[PDB]
């Protein structure tokens, strides 16, 4: 009846490992190798360039370790943010007006056999948290992150800083380091937002967070502290926009 | 297999119609010269707790509107003196225009604003508005500023509907209510999130 | 011109309603949606996924981090099971909070099968058994680990495997089940017993936690929606 | 490329419903015997700012027109004694034609004056009139004289528009306002013009 | 005759609808059309017809003819830009009342290029350098020659050519952007600088003038119609 | 539904230059020749006679001179007005009822390679002027054509004279004359009227603006004030009602 | 039944509309038409006979 | 492109173009318009360094002074 066409009478969610839709790609090869292929692909989507790229910024990134003791509650950085100040990503970051990129984190944990506990690995998009009240200093804490708390600003751990219970946290894209079975997690998150492309500077596409599932114990006499590091690497990275200096 | 999932699809899990908000407007007696009531409100789901917490399921979103008014009229007080039947000027004011600020303006004359004229007594009126907006999808969270070193978690924008009587007074005081029902339509959501516990909810992201 | 006949039914309002309506900003053009990543097509692809159950609600572990740990001690155990939990998706305090639980709130009949994880978060060291069963609808709990050794069970050797997996299947008189009901006291139930003790090399820590997770299988559905959420005082 | 020029085109640009008069008529008293009020209103375009200056933009313009009426009626006075239905005359005088003078008159009498008969209190009334004009097109600027030794800038002629209420007097005096929605449709225009600023713009080309 | 049912929205007039109406003047002849020369058959095809810049709307020089030239003397300069105008086709005072502004000032989205040109109205002795750069959107203006030319940026040299063009893409987030809107402050700018001196053979006057005009080019669009001309006091 | 149609649910703008479309009707020859290549042929369309003619009217009619000096505001005339008393075009305008006809308009200003300066020429179709308040002997001032002011009949140069700004003035055809680039403009008007023929003696088609852009300056001692000539060209001419003398 | 919508222009009487009516005379059988001489198909047909002119319409 | 036709009356200093390295930065490939000198009635004359007069030139001077050789 009416041309205009408002009214007219009217196994990829749950972390896919590599292997199963993109194997031909294990280009990665040298931070880790053999553990490439028990990565989770978030969404079972692989980054992309954008259809109908610098260099230097495909290094990884390996920002300083944390110390997971008794009594640490939780990590949580954002992305790109957490690279604002690494050389020539966060130069060209500074430079430009419009910037995309996807990203690959590798999660990894030193710990020797008398060592128990396990930490949760969760990649939320649009991390919108919140404290107990938020301004640009506290959403943008840098490379050195911020801790989560129990019973400044810091979020509430079992809630996850949004009001929503931690078990339920699973939906996002997220990785178990079981320390009794592996050590290390793969994340290969793509570019997530509403526009095509935007602005870097201002806008945060991912957060990152790691809360320890079950705490830490160790037999007696051994470290009684473990690091933790954190290597990111971006992918398809593209700028428009130049400006100088 | 005789079991279907097709009731629990996004399409029928959304989109019911209900209602909104109610609009009180009135045609005061003609003795007393009292400002006629008009009424305004602006188009947010943040005010009705089942939709938005069936929205926060989820982080981005795409969908169309369908709006529909039910009109009630009442005398407000014990009279003989009647009235005859009355008109309702509905006005549509799309997202960035000027919204009505008095009874007798030209905003309720301009050629961009789409009205709809209901007599009183007939079938509800109804419209339907597509998918209005600059990106290309809603965000019910968003983790950017608008000005770096400003809001924290963009608000949508919707429009805004006003409403008034078109007839003058009467001798005869009477006031009415406009029940508005809205039902999202060829919805589609992207990147599920845990849902919230029944906290009030709040106005962003802050509990 | 064409005659015509009004049947009842006519200049009524049902909310329900598939009705062509006349738009108000036609010669309008609408941004062009784009292939953003992670899209939803179903509220049962919510299901599927896996969330840690809260275990320990009560008021001194009560919306913390210790409400989803179960603690395996050292002292002596009485052959009663380390946990039981009963298969009310939708009824049970202790299992109405996960994602299934809040997508089954908003239905009213269900039906399916259901798939719960345990995940032993203890030494490499450490050795042992435990011992997982399930006892089918109308049957009271066990309560002796020979009682439970008797029906469908799982010996989860802990040594060799960190994780056991255990599908309970759909039983039901009729092809679909309420997800609020009272009196049925049925649907079974889930045990973990102390099949034998853990036993650890040195002064390891003889304390170890298990973690669970619940999801739901490829066969479930819901339906008859219902909705309940209302913040009036 | 997926944007569209669609939105800026002529049709879309002008064929917009824009109210362009209001009339006044009355039913008056039995008791008081003063004559009973008539509309009469020349179709003209020169009092609406906004079709106005849209149409300034050029010179030479073709459309037809479709004319919505709206109608509202009220008692004028704290009287018991009420009135019946009322049925409403809206005459259409083409280009040409003598205008009605009086309420009672040869002129709403006419098989040539096309008339709408609209009952109180239901659907508006519609019509559409053609491209009327002895030219090939309206000219909204006109550099010439009717006598050279006459006016300076021709006039266009679309029509008049009469209107009265066919119900002979109550005892209870009734106003109405009839509001007149036009529409042009399959419009062109030739040559553009710059266009001029809001300074109330004027009756003719004069500043 | 037929059974028919009353869904809601009948009995109502929308103003934005497409329905056959009754003619009221049938058995009439219409004057038929003839082929008059300029026919506009959408508003873009205004836009895209170059008007000149008012550049100076200064209570002093404001409606009249000195507020469209730009002058060149023969003082020193300060290293400061001739003229730097921003990109804001429809909130920039200066750029809003072209032909161009008052298309966009009846819509509410906009999106495409620009493109500025500028004519020396100069003496045919006269030579020099002038340097025209291009800001993009987000960066503050430039305010030294050097930093204009590290940037994008050409030379238009005053002697062999009398007219400069600069074409300004299309940059932005969202596929359209809105033309009225504030805290922005972005879109860029365009400079004009002192690359050289200007140099005369004789008496010839050592005061020149500019002049500028304005385009949008063939992939210009707008929408969301919107018009406020009201003439209330 | 209903067979009367009321109702049923429902590069040539830019002044082209002569190349684009007609080149090959350079008929033109003889008062230049070279410069008929780059005349502007308004919206497109070249003039053409009435399909389903005088020869001495063919000639061209050389007006007066008139002064540039460094004072002028603007000058205007009106066709086919200016034309009324020029021999047996003149003739035939006054001796017939209808007349209908295209234009030809050659303007040439000489000056010096010192001297500088900018003219704007614009054609009006029904350009219905107004001063600051007309009868008939104000909007036709004959060959001797009238003059702008700024801050009698004068219009406003700056409005040019019917309320609308001088900027947006190049939407009519244009053409610009810059004395540093070239000294000679052509416009080439076809008929322009709601009506297939009409009166010539009541009803002017087109008005011609002249408006300097830039002022005039010069070295010192050279010629104060530059001419500037008009020639205008009648074509495809032809007029129906003949009456007596 | 039939779900339909009512549009603006609906119970009212426009006295230049063409539509068919309910006959009120049915199952009746009129005179059939003869061929009479004199037909008249339009009203310029009229116009096309030459008429004296009265050239002296002085009161005398 | 700062000047065209007058590249083919261009001296090439000892008849030799320059080459790469046989058996190369994009942005450096610009041009730098240094500011310009005022040539008077009594000026004797100017000189200049390469590479050195470019040691402050974006990225070519960028390149420059975070290598060991180039």
């Amino acid at each position: 009846y009416y041309r205009d066409s408002a009214s007219n009478a009217a196994s990829k969610f749950t972390e896919p490992i590599k292997d199963v839709l993109i194997k031909t790609a294990p280009m990665l090869n040298t931070i880790t190798a053999q553990e490439a292929a028990n990565s989770v692909v978030a969404y079972g989507r692989w980054p992309e360039y954008l259809r109908d790229p610098e260099v230097a910024a495909c290094r990884f990134y390996t920002l300083d370790t944390v110390s997971w003791t008794k009594e640490s509650r939780g990590w949580w950085w954002k992305l790109p943010d957490a690279l604002r100040d690494m050389g020539l990503f966060g130069q060209n970051m500074y430079y430009h007006y419009l910037g995309r990129s996807g990203y690959t984190v590798h999660v990894q944990c030193n710990a020797s056999k008398f060592h128990q506990g396990a930490l949760g690995v969760f990649a939320v998009p649009e991390m919108c948290l919140a404290g107990d009240s938020t301004s640009y200093q506290n959403a943008n804490p840098g490379e050195k992150g911020g801790t989560f708390t129990g019973t400044r600003f810091c979020p509430v751990d079992y809630l996850l800083g949004n009001g929503t219970l931690l078990g339920n946290a699973f939906v996002f894209p997220h990785q178990i380091i079981n320390l009794r079975t592996n050590n290390c997690a793969t994340l290969v998150l793509p570019y997530v937002n509403s526009l095509s492309i935007d602005s870097m500077v201002k806008h945060n596409n991912w957060g990152i967070a790691i809360l320890p599932l079950a705490p830490l114990n160790f037999a007696s006499e051994s470290s009684p502290e473990i690091p933790i590091t954190l290597t990111i690497a971006p992918m398809c990275c593209e700028f428009n926009g130049l400006r100088n200096i | 297999q005789h079991r279907s999932r097709s009731e629990s699809s996004i399409e029928s899990f959304f989109a019911r119609g209900a209602c909104v908000t109610i609009m009180t407007v009135d045609n005061p007696a003609s003795t007393t010269n009292k400002d006629k009531l008009f009424a305004v409100w602006k188009i947010t789901y943040k005010d009705t707790v089942q939709l938005r917490r069936k929205l926060e399921f989820f982080t981005y979103s795409r969908f169309d509107m369908e709006l529909t008014f039910v009109v009630t009229a009442n005398f407000t007080e014990t009279n003989n003196g009647h009235a005859l039947n009355q008109v309702y000027q509905i006005m549509y004011v799309p997202p960035g225009a000027p919204v009505p600020e008095k009874w007798d303006d030209y905003t309720w004359q301009t050629s961009s604003n789409p009205s709809i004229f209901y007599t009183y007594g007939t079938a509800p009126a109804r419209i339907s508005v597509p998918y209005v907006g600059i990106s290309n999808a809603y965000s019910h969270f968003y983790d950017g500023f608008s000005k770096v070193p400003s809001l924290y978690g963009s608000l949508n924008d919707f429009g805004i509907l006003a409403v008034r009587v078109v007839n003058d007074p009467n001798p005869t005081k009477v006031t009415s209510k406009i029940r508005v029902y809205l039902k999202p339509k060829h919805i589609r959501v992207w990147c599920p999130r845990p849902p919230r516990a029944v906290a009030y909810y709040g106005p962003g992201v802050d509990y | 011109g064409l005659p015509v006949m009004n049947t009842p039914g006519s200049n009524q309002y049902l909310t329900a309603d598939n009705f062509q309506s006349p738009c108000a900003l036609p010669e309008f053009d609408v941004t062009p949606p784009i292939d953003i990543p992670g899209e939803v097509k179903n509220m049962m692809e919510l299901a599927e996924i896996d969330t840690m159950i809260p275990f320990d609600l009560s008021a001194t572990k009560k919306n913390t981090m210790e409400m989803y740990r179960v603690r395996l001690s050292d002292k002596p155990h009485t052959d009663d099971p380390i946990l039981c939990l009963s298969l009310s998706p939708a009824s049970d305090p202790r299992l109405s909070h996960t994602m299934l639980g809040e997508i089954l709130n908003y239905y009213t009949h269900w039906a399916g099968s259901l798939k719960f994880t345990f995940m032993f978060c203890g030494s490499m060291m450490a050795t042992g058994k435990l011992l997982v069963s399930y006892a089918p609808p109308g049957a009271d709990p066990p309560k002796k680990r020979k009682e439970a050794m008797l029906g469908t069970h799982v010996i989860w050797d802990i040594g060799l495997q960190s994780s056991c997996t255990m599908v309970v299947p759909w039983i039901s008189n009729t092809t679909y089940r309420l997800t609020i009901d009272d009196s049925f006291t049925e649907g079974g139930y889930i045990s973990v017993f102390y099949q034998t003790r853990i036993v650890v090399p040195l002064s390891t820590p003889r304390e170890m936690d298990i973690l669970g997770f619940v999801s739901a299988c490829n066969d479930f559905s819901v339906r008859l929606l219902r909705d309940t959420t209302h913040i009036e005082q």
